């Protein structure tokens, strides 16, 4: 999930608009 | 801001900076 792609690794701003609604 | 750790609120302050009006979900367990 997104804990695992942004806080446990270096995260990026394509995988944040993931998760926008 | 974008390219590095975010956990906790600084992770819920990128989301809501980056996704705006659109508003974003959070979910850590999943």
């Amino acid at each position: 999930g997104i804990v695992e792609q942004c806080c446990t690794s270096i995260c990026s701003l394509y995988q944040l608009e993931n998760y926008c609604n | 801001f974008v390219n590095q750790h975010l956990c906790g609120s600084h992770l819920v302050e990128a989301l809501y900076l980056v996704c705006g009006e659109r508003g974003f979900f959070y979910t850590p367990k999943a």
